[PDB]
C-alpha cells in the first residue's frame, strides 16, 4: 500500500570508467561502418577519364 | 657554348609568331582525306619551339560522325627528344596510353627553321622507319606536318608519303642533306585545315621532361616513357636545363663579411 | 570644394632627409674651446654637472609603490630620478605621456611601468591576470632592439604569466602570433603594413596601450610611417570614441612641444622634459672634424686620431670603438694593433699584463677560430654582426668582466646588447646607403643611440665620447648632441603613398576626408608652427588660420599623382575616391606609385621570366642605383653564370639589378661591399616587390605568368632554384648529401616509394638513409580527388577533397600551412577560379573539402586542370587533370512562359459575393501574373504549377485553388505545405483572418503530436502544415481516411526540393500523387514555386500540363528589382566581416538614405555588432540619430518591454537588430517599429530570413557565408536563402523599385549574378536520404519486395531528373538500361543497409519485411542510423552516465551549430560536470550536446546561445529517451530500462539522480533543503499532507511565492494503482497470463505538468512494467498516458518453472518520487 521506489544509487555502484570507454568504442566503430555507408555525389574526375567500363 | 642565351631571349619572343599563321594553298588532289588542326594546340606548339632546333610532337584525332573524310586532330604528344636544325631524334617507342586507345595516330608535327618548297629527306626518312617498324601507323592515313618559321609569321604544309616513298625510306640509310634515289615522287602534298571550332590538348611524359636538347646523354632512342595529361613546358624552361642552375658552389663564408642592413618590413 | 591648385610635392621636401638641420646658429654650452691641430680641429663639451636634488625630493623606494607593480621590479633597490618623477603619471593617471630624456636614462622603465598600469587593470582575482583581455604594442626602431626588448620583457614579466614576442614572419604567421601574444614588439614598418593589410582588424579593440620608442625618429625619412601610425590612431579614436593611451619616448630635441601636441598630450600633465644635466653619468663629449680634402690623406688621419685618443685611455679605461661595416671591424682592429705596436710597443700597457694579472684568461680564450684568434692575446678585440653566435656572446662576456681593453665593433653592438663602456669612438660617421646609391652621413638616431653607451652607470664617475667626422659637418653633430637639433616632419616626400593607404583602409573617402587625416598629421603642426620653413609666405598664413586652403592644395595634388598612375580613381569635382585593385596591393606591399604604374605599363600576359627579371629591375625602388666603374668586371663575371639570360647592356642599371638578385638566388659569392650591399637592399626589397607582382597576375588570372612569379617568390624566400633538390628547404640536411641527391637525374617523386634502405643505398651512403626518409616523408603533400556534378550547361560544381599526406612536425610547418588551389583551361592560360587555402596544425591529416563553382562554354573544353600549390614551399605542387571527354551536360532548357499583355482583372471577376470583400478593400484589381493565371485555377480543375519570383503575390493564386475548392463542396478538405515553421504560422494567422473570420471555414495549423493533427485534419477544413508533420501523419495513408479524402493538396515553395530538408517535400508530394492515383477522385494539386529553369519536369513530375504551367522569368516581379554585387577580396572571414561595416553604411547612405533597409548577417552575435558598428559609424559621421523618424517621447513605452540592455541603446538611435535569441514579443515588437516607420534600420541573422514579415527598400546580404564548426570550415549561403533574402526588398505600394546590395567574397560574385538574374535549376537529394522513407514504407506495408521499391522509386522527382542530368546523380548514361541499373543499385544499396542494421529482414532475395528496429524507428520519427546506435550501444549494464552518452550521439544532433570561441566555454564546462569526457573533440556536436545536457541536468548558468541550444535539444530529448526505452524493452533489459525511464524524469526537472528529491519544488534552494532534511522529510508527499503553519514555518516566504509552490502539490502525481492476474491458480507453463493493472488518480488534473525548466509543455506519460529483478529481465512493458483514470493489461508466458515471482514497476517520466513498485508471485502448474 503506497510503496515508493527508494533511491539507492550508491554512486552508480562506483560506476567503471572501462564500462564507460567500452560504450564509447561500441559507438565509434558503429559511427565508422555508418560513414562508410555514404555514397558520393557526382561523377569523379576517374570515372570522366575512364566513361562507360563497356 | 654560350651562344644558348640569345637564342633563348629570340624564343622568348615565339608569341608573336602566333598571330600569323599561314596555311599552304595548292594543287590539292582531294581523293585522299583533309585533316583539321585546332589553332591553339598550335599556338603553343609553336611557343614551345626553337628557331634553331626542330621540337616534333605526335598527332593523334578521331573522325567526326557521318564524315569520315576529314580528319581532326585532338592531341598532340610530347615525347622526349633532342633536335637538330635539319632533323630531330626521337624515341623509337610510340607513345602508349589509356587515353589514347580511343583515338587513332594521324603522324607527327615538326616546326623547321627556314622555309623548304620540298619535303625534307630526313623527314620521309624518318616517317618510313616509324611506319616500318610499327603497323599501327597507315601508310595513306598517317601525315607530316612542317611548321616552318617565315620571317615575322609561320607557314604549315601537311604531307603524305606514297608507297614509292615508304620503299626508299624504309631501306635509305643516309643522313646526308641529299641521299640518291630522292626525288619529289615520294611525297604529296596534303590539304588541311586550321580551326577554332574544337581545342586539342597535350600529353607530355610523365618523368622529367619532354626536351633532351641540353641533356643530350641522357636521350638513348630505346628508352621507355609514360604519357600524362599535362601542358608542355617551354624549351628553355629551368627544367629542360639543369646543368645551368644545379651546378653551383655553395658560399659557407661568403657571407662573412656581407653588407647588414635591417629588412623592416619582414 | 575650393579652386585646388597643383603643388610640386618636389619643391616642398626636405632634401637629405634626416640631415636637414633646421637650427641656425647652435650656440654650444659655456665650457667649450675650438683648438686646432694639424689638418682637424676639435670641439670639447665638459661633462654638464647634474642638477642638484630639489627640496623634498627623493627617489622613491620600490616597497612604496602599488603591490602588484612590485613584482617586475626585483633586483632594484629605487627607482632613478627621471622614474621617480614619472611613476605617478606612468602608474596612477591614465594620461598620453611624452618623455624626453637623454638616451640611457632608463626610459624602458617608464614605459615598463605604463605596461604595468595597463596589467593592473586586469588583475582579476586571487593574483591572476585576464590574458585574453588586453593587447600591448610596443613600437621600436630597430629590429636588433626589438629583439633586446622581448627578452627583456619576457624575463621581467614573466611571473605575470604574459608572453611577449616580436611580429616578424608572414601574415598569417603573425594572424597567429598576435592571437597568442599580449605585448607586441615591432618596427614602425612592420605595424603599419600588418595594418595595411587588415591583419590588425581583429584585436584592433584589444589594443589599449601604444608606446613609441625613440619617437624622434619623425625627423629621418623613416618618420613618415610613424606620422601614418600616430594620425590613424588617434583618428580612430575620434571615429570609434574608444579610448587608446599612447606613450611617447624620445630624446631631448627642440619642437618637443610641438610632437606633445602632435601625440595629444597635454603640456601641463603629460609632458616631460629633461635636458643633459639629466644623463645618469656625465658624459664629455668630444669632437673633431677634418678639413682634408682628398681622400687618401683624410682617411690616413684618422688611423692616428684614433690611436692618439686610444693611447689617452690606454691602461685605464675600456675604449668601445664603431666602425661603418662589417669588414671594417678586423682592418680597423689589425691597423690600430699594428700602429701601437711598431712604434715603441705601447701595446705593452696598452694591455697592461702586469706579468699575467689579467691576461690569463684571454690566453686560455685563445682557442677560437677566427681572426679574434690574433687579437684577443694582445687585448683588442672585434665584435661584428655574423662572426659566430658563441664568438659574440664570448667577447660579450669577456669585455663585461673588464678584460678586452680595446673593443672595436659595428653599429649593430649598441642596438643589440647593453654593453657600456667608459669611452666610446665613433669612426667615419660616412655609410654607404643603397636606397640612397651613394655615400651619407649615418642618421641622428644611429649616433644617438651609439653615443648613449658611454660611460658605465655605477663604475663610472664620468664617461667621455669622441666623435670623428668631416669638418664641414661638425655643425650638425653639435646641434644633435646639444639638444639643440628640431624634429622636422618629413611627410610631404611619402605623401601620396600614405594617402592611398588611408583611402585603401576606407579611412578617408574623398578631399574633405584626406582634409581631416591630415589634419592629425605632424606635419600639420609643423606648418602651422612655421610656415615658412616649409613653403608657406606669412600673408598666406595670414589667409587661412587653420591652414585649410593649404591642406586641401597637398591632397588634392597626391590624389592627382595617384590617379596619373592609376592607384585611385579621383574625380575633380566631387573630390571623391575610389579604389583600384592596383592602389589595394599597393598598400598592401608598401610599394611607391611610379612602381605600380611601371608593373601596370609591363606586365602581359605572355611575359618570360627575362622579361619578369626585367620588369623587376625596372622597379622605381631602384631609381638610385647606378653601375659604378670599379665595380664592373665584376658585373661581367656574374653575368655569364647567372642562369636567366639578361638582354641588356652591363651598363644599364636594370641589366646591374637583374644580375645582382640572379647572383643573390644562385647563392654566388661577391667581393665589393657596395655591391653586396647593393644585393642586400635589393633582394629585401624583392619579396615585397615580387608578391605584389605575384598578386597583380593572380588578380588578373594569367595563371602562366602567376606561376612564374609565385615560383621567383619562393625562390627568393628560400634562396634557391626550383631545378635544386626540395630537400634543400630543410636547413638540416648536410650539403654533401643534397648534392650527391640531386647529382644524380632523379625526380624527386620517386623518393617517396622507396624505404630507408634502398634511400641510403641510393646515395650509395646507407648512414644518413634513414634521416632523408624522415625529411622526404616531412615535406608537404597533398592528394587530390574531385566530384563534379553539372549545375546547368554553363556552369560545372566541382567538390575537392584535399587530404595531407605528409607527417606533420611543428618544428617544420609551424602552425599551419598555406596553398594556393588554382584551376585552369585547356592551355593554362586563365585562371578559371582561384582561393587561398590554409590547412592548420590541428586538422592535419583530416580530409578537407572545398567547394566552388566553374563555368564552361560551347566549344566543350577537353579538361580543366587543377592545381594545389604550395603557398612557400619549392616543388609542392599537386596537378589533377579533369577530363571532360564524358560528361554529359544538362538537357537545353525551354524559355519561360510569356506574360501575356492582358488588362487587369477586377475583383468582381470572382462571381462569388462573399469571396470579393476578402480582397476588394486590398485592391481594385489583381497584379497581370494573378490575372494571367485566374483563369487556370479559378476555373479549371487541373493541376497547376505557378513559378514566378517570390514577392509576386503567388499566394493569391493558392487562394483561388481554395476558393474554387468552396465553390466545388460546401465542406472541403485542403493541406497548404510550407518547407518552414515561421512561414507556416505567417500563413497560418494571414488565412485565419482571411478565412475564420469572413467565411467562417476552419482553419488550423499542425502540430507535433499526432493525435491532435488527427484531430485537427478531421475538423479542420484548410490544412496548414509542414512536410515533416504532414509526413508523419500521412506515413500511413492506408490507414488514415481523413488523409485520403482531400480536395486539394497546394505545396508552396516547392523549388525548396533542391535544399537541405528537401527530400521530405518530395516524398510527400510523391506520396500525394500515388495516393491520387488509387482513390478514384483525382487529388488537386496546386505547385507554387520560384521560377524554374527545368518547370517541365517538376510539372511532368506533379501531372500539371504544358498549357497549365506558368513558368515566368525572374523579371515579370511587379516591383523591379536593382541588384548590386560587392566583392571583398579577404580570405580571412573575420576580417572579411570587421572590414565590411563601414561599406554598410556607405551602401545606407547612397541607395536607401531615407527609406527602410534591412541588414543580414551571418551570426547571432554579428547583429548586435553591426548594429553598434553602424551606430558608432553615423555618429563618427556628422549626422547622428539620422535613422530615428520619431520623436524618442513616443517611443519610450516600447523600450520597457523590451529585456535587452543593448538593444535599448540601439532603438533609441534609430537602430534595431532581430536574432533567435530575442523572445517572439521582442521581435514583433521591433518588427511593428521598423514597419511603423520609427526606426529605417534592423539587423537581421541570417536564420531570420525565413520568419520575419518585414518589407524594406534596400537589402544588404553582408557575407553570403556562414561558420560550421562541424567541418571547422566555412560554408557559404545556399542559393535559397539569398532569394529569400533578396525577396525582402518588395514593397509594392510605397516603393517603385527595389534595391539589393549583395555583398560577398570576390570569387563568388560571377556565381551570383548568373544565379540571381535568371531562372533557377532544381534537383533531388532523395538518393542520399533514401534510408527513413523505404524504412518507412517497409513497416506501412507500401513496400514488400525490391521490385515494389523499384516501382516505388519511379513516383520521385529523382526519376524524373536521372534522365535529363546524369552526372549529377552520377549517372554515366542517359538509356534506358543505365538508368534502370542504377536505380537497382541504389534500391539494393539502400535495403542492403537496412538490413544490416537489423531494421528489416531479407528473406531470400526478393521479399522485405520490417523487423522491431525499424518499427520503432518508423513509430517516432526518428533517422535509423540513431535506432542503429541505440541497438549497438545499449547493452544489460547500461547506467544514467551511459546513456547520456548515447543519447548524445543520437543523428538528431547532428546538426547542432558550433560557433567561434566555443571550444574555451566548453572546457570550462567539461571541468564542472559531474561526468568528464575522455580526450573529448569540442567541434564534435555530440561532444557538445553531452556538456550541455549535463550542465542543464545540474542547472548550470549558461550564455544565451548556449542556453538556445540547450532548448534545441531537450526538444527532441524525450523522443530520443522513450526510443531508449523501447530498444531497451524490446532486448528485454529491466536496470537500463528503469534507468532510461529515471532519466527521461530528471531531464523533465532539471536535476541529477542524486539530488533531493524537494528540489523540484519551485523557490527552493539548498538552504531549504538543508532545514528540511534535519527535520526528517524526504519526500514531496511528507510536506504535501503536512501542516500548512509548520510548513511555512520552516519556509520563509512571500505568501505569493508559496501560493504556487501549494499548487505544485496539487498537480503532482498523486496516483494508487491495484493489480491482480486473472486466475492465477489456473496458470500453466508456456500459456499466456493476464495481468490486469488498474489507476485512478485522486485530485483532479488542472493542466499541463510543471516543469519550469524545460522549453516544451511536456504531458503527463507514464509506464507500467513487469519484470524480475534477480534475473534483470523485462518479462514485460507498456507506456500510456493517464487522464483521470485507466485501465492496462499485460500479456506474457509463464516459465517451466512452477514458483516464479515479479515485481510490478510503474514510473513515470515528468515527476522523480512518484515511482512505486509492488512484488507479486505466480503459481505455475505443469
Amino acid at each position: 500500500r503506497k510503496i515508493f521506489r527508494r533511491r539507492r544509487g550508491d554512486s552508480e555502484s562506483e560506476e567503471d570508467e572501462q564500462d564507460s570507454e567500452e560504450v564509447r568504442l561500441k559507438l565509434e566503430e558503429t559511427r565508422e561502418v555508418q560513414n562508410l555507408r555514404k555514397r558520393p555525389n557526382g561523377v569523379s574526375a576517374v570515372a570522366l577519364l575512364v566513361g562507360e567500363k563497356v | 657554348k654560350t651562344e644558348w642565351r640569345v637564342r633563348a631571349i629570340s624564343a622568348a619572343n615565339l608569341h608573336l609568331r602566333t598571330n600569323h599563321i599561314y596555311v599552304s594553298s595548292d594543287d590539292i588532289k582531294e581523293t585522299g582525306y583533309t585533316y583539321i588542326l585546332p589553332k591553339n594546340v598550335l599556338k603553343k606548339f609553336i611557343c614551345i619551339s626553337d628557331l634553331r632546333a626542330q621540337i616534333a610532337g605526335y598527332l593523334y584525332g578521331v573522325s567526326p560522325p557521318d564524315n569520315p573524310q576529314v580528319k581532326e586532330i585532338r592531341c598532340i604528344v610530347m615525347v622526349p627528344q633532342w633536335g637538330t636544325h635539319q632533323t630531330v631524334h626521337l624515341p623509337g617507342q610510340l607513345p602508349q596510353h589509356e587515353y589514347l586507345k580511343e583515338m587513332e595516330p594521324l603522324g607527327w608535327i615538326h616546326t623547321q627553321p627556314n622555309e623548304s618548297p620540298q619535303l625534307s629527306p630526313q623527314d620521309v626518312t624518318t616517317h618510313a622507319k616509324i611506319m616500318a617498324d610499327n603497323p599501327s601507323w597507315d601508310g595513306e592515313k598517317t601525315i607530316i606536318i612542317t611548321c616552318s618559321f617565315t620571317p615575322g609569321s609561320c607557314t604549315l604544309t601537311a604531307y603524305k608519303l606514297t608507297p614509292s616513298g615508304y620503299e626508299w625510306g624504309r631501306q635509305n640509310t643516309d643522313k646526308g642533306n641529299n641521299p640518291k634515289g630522292y626525288l619529289p615522287s615520294h611525297y604529296e602534298r596534303v590539304q588541311m585545315l586550321l580551326s577554332d571550332r574544337f581545342l586539342g590538348f597535350f600529353m607530355v611524359p610523365a618523368q622529367s621532361s619532354w626536351n633532351y636538347n641540353f641533356m643530350g646523354v641522357r636521350h638513348d632512342p630505346n628508352m621507355k616513357y609514360e604519357l600524362q595529361l599535362a601542358n608542355p613546358k617551354e624549351f628553355y624552361h629551368e627544367v629542360h636545363r639543369p646543368s645551368h642552375f644545379l651546378n653551383f658552389a655553395l658560399l659557407q663564408e661568403g657571407e662573412v663579411y656581407s653588407a647588414d642592413r635591417e629588412d623592416l618590413y619582414a | 570644394l575650393a579652386p585646388r591648385q597643383v603643388l610640386d610635392l618636389e619643391d616642398l621636401v626636405f632634401t637629405q632627409g634626416s640631415h636637414f638641420m633646421a637650427n641656425k646658429r647652435c650656440q654650444l654650452p659655456d665650457g667649450s674651446f675650438r683648438r686646432q691641430r694639424k689638418g682637424y680641429e676639435e670641439v670639447h663639451v665638459p661633462a654638464l654637472k647634474p642638477k642638484p636634488f630639489g627640496s623634498e625630493e627623493q627617489l622613491l623606494p620600490v616597497e612604496k609603490l602599488p603591490k602588484y607593480a612590485q613584482a617586475g621590479f626585483e633586483g632594484f633597490k629605487t627607482l632613478n630620478r627621471i622614474q621617480s618623477k614619472l611613476y605617478r603619471a606612468a602608474l596612477e593617471t591614465d594620461e598620453n605621456l611624452l618623455l624626453c630624456a637623454p638616451t640611457g636614462a632608463g626610459k624602458t622603465n617608464v614605459a615598463l611601468m605604463c605596461m604595468l598600469r595597463e596589467i593592473g587593470k586586469h588583475i582579476n582575482m586571487d593574483g591572476t591576470i585576464n590574458v585574453d583581455d588586453f593587447k600591448i604594442i610596443y613600437i621600436a626602431p630597430m629590429r636588433s632592439l626589438v629583439q633586446e626588448m622581448v627578452g627583456s620583457f619576457g624575463k621581467r614579466l614573466a611571473t605575470y604569466g604574459i608572453t611577449v614576442a616580436e611580429l616578424t614572419g608572414d601574415h598569417q604567421l603573425c594572424k597567429e602570433e598576435i592571437s597568442a601574444t599580449q605585448i607586441i614588439v615591432c618596427t614602425p614598418e612592420k605595424w603599419d603594413i600588418i595594418t595595411r593589410k587588415g591583419g590588425e582588424r581583429t584585436y584592433t579593440q584589444l589594443v589599449r596601450l601604444i608606446i613609441l620608442d625613440e619617437i624622434h625618429l619623425l625627423h629621418d625619412d623613416r618618420g613618415p610611417v610613424l606620422e601614418a601610425l600616430v594620425a590613424r590612431a588617434i583618428r580612430n579614436i575620434e571615429m570609434t570614441q574608444e579610448d587608446v593611451r599612447l606613450i611617447g619616448l624620445s630624446a631631448t630635441l627642440p619642437n618637443y612641444e610641438d610632437v606633445a601636441t602632435f601625440l595629444r598630450v597635454d603640456p601641463a600633465k603629460g609632458l616631460f622634459y629633461f635636458d643633459n644635466s639629466f644623463r645618469p653619468v656625465p658624459l664629455e663629449q668630444t669632437y673633431v672634424g677634418i678639413t682634408e680634402k682628398k681622400a687618401i690623406k683624410r682617411f690616413q688621419i684618422m688611423n692616428e686620431i684614433v690611436y692618439e685618443k686610444i693611447m689617452e685611455h690606454a691602461g685605464k679605461n675600456q675604449v668601445l670603438v664603431f666602425v661603418h661595416s662589417r669588414k671594417e671591424t678586423g682592418k680597423t682592429a689589425r691597423a690600430i694593433r699594428d700602429m701601437c705596436l711598431e712604434k715603441d710597443t705601447l701595446g705593452l700597457f696598452l694591455r697592461e699584463g702586469s706579468a699575467s694579472t689579467e691576461v690569463l684568461r684571454t690566453e686560455a680564450e685563445q682557442c677560437k677560430n677566427l681572426e679574434l684568434k690574433d687579437l684577443l692575446p694582445y687585448g683588442f678585440a672585434i665584435h661584428h654582426a655574423g662572426m659566430t653566435r658563441v664568438d659574440r656572446t664570448l667577447v660579450e662576456d669577456l669585455f663585461a668582466d673588464k678584460h678586452i681593453q680595446v673593443l672595436v665593433s659595428t653599429a649593430t653592438l649598441a642596438w643589440g646588447v647593453n654593453l657600456p663602456a667608459h669611452t666610446v669612438i665613433i669612426k667615419g660617421t660616412q655609410v654607404y646607403s643603397p636606397e640612397k646609391g651613394r655615400w651619407t652621413e649615418l642618421g641622428a638616431l644611429d649616433i644617438l643611440q651609439m653615443l648613449g653607451r658611454a660611460g658605465r652607470p655605477q663604475y663610472d664617475t664620468k664617461g667621455e665620447g669622441i666623435l670623428i667626422t668631416s669638418h664641414g659637418e661638425l655643425q650638425y653633430y653639435l646641434s644633435l648632441l646639444n639638444q639643440q637639433l628640431p624634429i622636422e616632419s618629413q611627410m610631404v616626400s611619402k605623401l601620396p603613398d600614405m594617402l592611398n593607404a588611408e583611402i585603401v583602409l576606407g579611412n578617408v573617402q574623398n578631399a574633405k576626408d584626406a582634409v581631416n587625416w591630415l589634419g592629425y598629421a605632424y606635419l600639420y603642426i609643423r606648418m602651422l608652427r612655421s610656415p615658412t620653413l616649409y613653403g608657406i609666405s606669412h600673408d598666406d598664413l595670414k589667409g587661412d588660420p587653420l591652414l585649410d586652403q593649404r591642406r586641401l592644395d597637398l591632397v588634392h595634388t597626391a590624389a592627382l599623382m595617384l590617379d596619373k598612375n592609376n592607384l585611385v580613381k579621383y574625380d575633380k569635382k566631387t573630390g571623391n575616391f575610389q579604389v583600384t585593385e592596383l592602389g589595394r596591393i599597393a598598400s598592401h606591399y608598401y610599394i611607391t606609385n611610379d612602381t605600380v604604374q611601371t608593373y601596370n605599363q609591363l606586365l602581359k600576359p605572355t611575359l618570360s621570366e627575362i622579361e619578369l627579371f626585367r620588369v623587376f629591375s625596372l622597379s622605381s625602388e631602384f631609381k638610385n642605383i647606378t653601375v659604378r666603374e670599379e665595380e664592373k668586371l665584376e658585373l661581367q663575371k656574374l653575368l655569364e653564370r647567372v642562369p636567366i639570360p639578361v638582354k641588356e647592356s652591363i651598363e644599364e642599371p636594370s641589366a646591374k639589378i637583374n644580375v645582382l638578385l640572379q647572383a643573390f638566388i644562385s647563392q654566388l659569392k661577391l667581393e665589393g661591399f657596395a655591391l653586396m650591399a647593393d644585393m642586400v637592399y635589393v633582394t629585401q626589397s624583392a619579396g615585397r616587390l615580387m608578391r605584389a607582382i605575384f598578386e597583380i597576375v593572380l588578380n588578373r588570372g594569367w595563371a602562366q605568368l602567376t606561376d612564374k612569379t609565385l615560383n621567383l617568390c619562393k625562390m627568393i624566400d628560400k634562396r634557391m632554384w626550383q631545378s635544386m633538390c626540395p630537400l634543400r628547404q630543410f636547413r638540416k640536411l648536410p650539403e654533401e648529401v643534397v648534392k650527391k641527391i640531386e647529382k644524380k637525374n632523379f625526380p624527386f617523386e620517386r623518393l617517396y616509394d622507396l624505404n630507408h634502405n634502398e634511400i641510403g643505398e641510393l646515395i650509395r651512403m646507407p648512414k644518413m638513409g634513414k634521416t632523408i626518409h624522415k625529411y622526404v616523408h616531412l615535406f608537404p603533400k597533398l592528394e587530390l580527388s574531385v566530384h563534379l556534378q553539372p549545375i546547368t550547361r554553363s556552369t560545372l560544381k566541382v567538390e575537392l577533397t584535399i587530404t595531407p599526406d605528409f607527417q606533420w612536425d611543428e618544428k617544420v610547418h609551424g602552425s599551419s600551412e598555406a596553398f594556393w588551389i588554382l584551376v585552369e583551361d585547356v592551355d593554362s592560360e586563365v585562371i578559371l577560379h582561384h582561393e587561398y587555402f590554409l590547412l592548420k596544425a590541428k586538422y592535419a591529416q583530416d580530409e578537407h573539402l572545398i567547394t566552388f563553382f566553374v563555368p564552361v562554354f560551347e566549344p566543350l573544353p577537353p579538361q580543366y586542370f587543377i592545381r594545389v600549390v604550395s603557398d612557400r614551399w619549392l616543388s609542392c605542387e599537386t596537378q589533377l587533370p579533369v577530363s571532360f571527354r564524358h560528361l554529359i551536360l544538362p538537357e537545353k532548357y525551354p524559355p519561360p512562359t510569356e506574360l501575356l499583355d492582358l488588362q487587369p482583372l477586377p475583383v468582381s471577376a470572382l462571381r462569388n459575393s462573399a469571396f470579393e470583400s476578402l480582397y476588394q478593400d486590398k485592391f481594385p484589381f489583381f497584379n497581370p501574373i494573378q490575372t494571367q493565371v485566374f483563369n487556370t485555377v479559378y476555373n479549371s480543375d487541373d493541376n497547376v504549377f505557378v513559378g514566378a519570383p517570390t514577392g509576386s503575390g503567388k499566394t493569391i493564386c493558392a487562394e483561388f485553388a481554395i476558393l474554387r475548392m468552396l465553390l466545388q463542396s460546401s465542406e472541403g478538405r485542403c493541406v497548404y505545405i510550407t518547407p518552414m515553421e515561421a512561414l507556416a504560422e505567417q500563413v497560418y494567422m494571414d488565412w485565419y483572418e482571411k478565412f475564420q473570420d469572413r467565411l467562417n471555414k476552419k482553419v488550423v495549423l499542425l502540430t507535433g503530436e499526432t493525435s491532435t493533427d488527427l484531430k485537427l485534419l478531421g475538423k479542420g477544413n484548410i490544412i496548414i502544415s509542414t512536410p515533416e508533420k504532414w509526413d508523419i501523419l500521412s506515413r500511413r495513408w492506408k490507414q488514415r481516411k481523413n488523409v485520403q479524402n482531400i480536395n486539394l493538396f497546394v505545396v508552396d515553395e516547392v523549388h525548396l526540393i533542391g535544399g537541405e530538408n528537401g527530400p521530405v517535400l518530395e516524398v510527400i508530394c510523391s506520396r500525394m500523387r500515388y495516393i491520387s492515383s488509387q482513390i478514384e477522385r483525382p487529388i488537386r494539386i496546386v505547385a507554387l514555386s520560384s521560377s524554374l529553369s527545368n518547370a517541365k519536369d517538376v510539372a511532368h513530375w506533379l501531372g500539371c500540363s504544358a498549357t497549365s504551367t506558368f513558368n515566368f522569368h525572374p523579371n515579370v516581379r511587379p516591383v523591379p528589382l536593382e541588384l548590386h554585387i560587392q566583392g571583398f577580396n579577404i580570405s580571412h572571414t573575420q576580417t572579411r566581416l570587421l572590414s565590411m561595416a563601414k561599406p554598410v553604411y556607405h551602401a545606407i547612405t547612397k541607395h536607401s538614405p531615407k527609406k527602410p533597409v534591412i541588414v543580414f548577417v551571418p551570426s547571432r552575435k554579428q547583429t548586435r555588432l553591426t548594429a553598434i558598428d553602424i551606430l558608432t559609424t553615423c555618429a563618427a559621421d556628422i549626422q547622428r540619430q539620422r535613422f530615428l523618424h520619431c520623436t524618442e517621447k513616443d517611443l519610450i513605452p516600447y523600450l520597457e518591454k523590451l529585456s535587452d540592455s543593448t538593444l535599448k541603446e540601439t532603438l533609441l538611435n534609430g537602430v534595431g537588430y532581430l536574432h533567435e535569441g530575442l523572445s517572439p514579443m521582442e521581435r514583433r515588437l521591433v518588427e511593428q517599429l521598423f514597419s511603423s516607420g520609427a526606426i529605417q534600420v534592423v539587423v537581421a541573422s541570417r536564420s531570420l530570413c525565413w520568419g520575419m514579415n518585414v518589407a524594406a527598400h534596400l537589402v544588404i546580404i553582408m557575407d553570403t557565408q556562414y561558420y560550421n564548426g562541424k567541418i571547422h570550415a566555412y560554408v557559404d549561403y545556399p542559393i535559397y536563402d539569398v532569394l529569400q533574402m533578396v525577396g525582402h526588398a518588395n514593397r509594392p505600394l510605397q516603393d517603385d523599385e527595389g534595391r539589393c546590395v549583395i555583398m560577398c567574397q570576390g570569387s563568388k560574385k560571377d556565381f551570383f549574378k548568373k544565379f540571381l538574374y535568371e531562372p533557377l535549376p532544381v534537383e533531388s537529394h532523395l538518393d542520399h536520404c533514401m534510408h527513413d522513407h523505404f524504412n518507412a514504407e517497409i513497416v506501412t506495408k507500401t513496400i514488400e519486395n525490391k521490385q515494389d521499391a523499384v516501382d516505388y522509386l519511379t513516383w520521385t522527382f529523382l526519376y524524373r531528373r536521372m534522365t535529363q542530368n546524369p552526372n549529377y546523380y552520377n549517372l554515366q548514361g542517359i538509356s534506358h538500361r543505365h538508368l534502370s541499373d542504377h536505380l537497382s543499385e541504389l534500391v539494393e544499396q539502400t535495403l542492403s543497409d537496412l538490413e544490416q542494421s537489423k531494421c528489416i529482414s531479407i528473406e531470400d532475395e526478393m521479399d522485405v519485411a520490417p523487423l522491431n528496429l525499424g518499427m520503432i524507428a518508423a513509430y517516432y520519427y526518428i533517422n535509423y542510423t540513431t535506432i542503429e546506435l541505440f541497438s549497438m550501444s545499449l547493452n544489460a549494464k547500461t547506467k544514467v552516465r551511459g546513456l547520456i552518452e548515447i543519447i548524445s550521439n543520437a543523428a538528431e544532433y547532428e546538426n547542432i551549430p558550433i560557433r567561434h570561441h566555443e571550444d574555451n566555454l566548453l572546457r570550462q564546462l567539461a571541468q564542472k560536470v559531474p561526468h568528464k569526457l575522455n580526450n573529448p573533440k569540442f567541434n564534435d556536436p555530440h561532444v557538445k550536446t553531452n556538456l550541455l545536457l549535463q550542465a542543464h541536468l545540474s542547472r548550470m548558468q549558461l550564455s544565451a546561445e548556449l542556453q538556445s541550444d540547450t532548448e534545441e535539444i531537450l526538444s527532441k530529448a524525450i523522443r530520443l529517451i522513450q526510443a531508449c526505452v523501447d530498444v531497451l524493452s524490446s532486448n528485454g533489459w529491466l536496470s537500463p530500462a528503469l534507468a532510461a525511464m529515471e532519466l527521461a524524469q530528471m531531464v523533465t526537472q532539471a536535476m541529477w539522480s542524486k539530488d533531493s528529491y524537494l528540489k523540484q519544488l519551485p523557490h527552493f534552494t539548498s538552504e531549504h533543503i538543508k532545514r528540511c532534511t534535519d527535520k526528517g522529510v524526504e519526500s514531496v508527499f511528507d510536506i504535501m499532507e503536512m501542516e500548512d503553519e509548520e510548513r511555512n514555518a520552516l519556509l520563509q516566504l512571500t505568501d505569493s511565492q508559496i501560493a504556487d509552490v501549494a499548487r505544485f502539490c496539487n498537480r503532482y502525481p498523486n496516483i494508487e494503482l491495484s493489480y491482480e492476474v486473472v486466475d492465477k491458480d489456473s496458470i500453466r507453463s508456456g500459456g499466456p497470463v493476464v495481468v490486469l493493472v488498474q489507476l485512478e488518480r485522486e485530485e483532479e488534473v488542472t493542466g499541463p505538468v510543471i516543469a519550469p525548466l524545460f522549453p516544451q509543455k511536456r504531458e503527463e506519460g507514464w509506464w507500467v512494467v513487469i519484470g524480475d529483478a534477480k534475473s534483470n529481465s523485462l518479462i514485460s512493458i507498456k507506456r500510456l498516458t493517464l487522464q483521470q483514470k485507466a485501465k492496462v493489461k499485460l500479456d506474457f508466458v509463464a516459465p517451466a518453472t512452477g514458483a516464479h515471482n515479479y515485481t510490478l514497476y510503474f514510473m513515470s517520466d515528468a515527476y522523480m518520487g512518484c515511482d512505486q513498485e509492488y512484488k507479486f508471485s505466480v503459481d505455475v502448474k505443469e
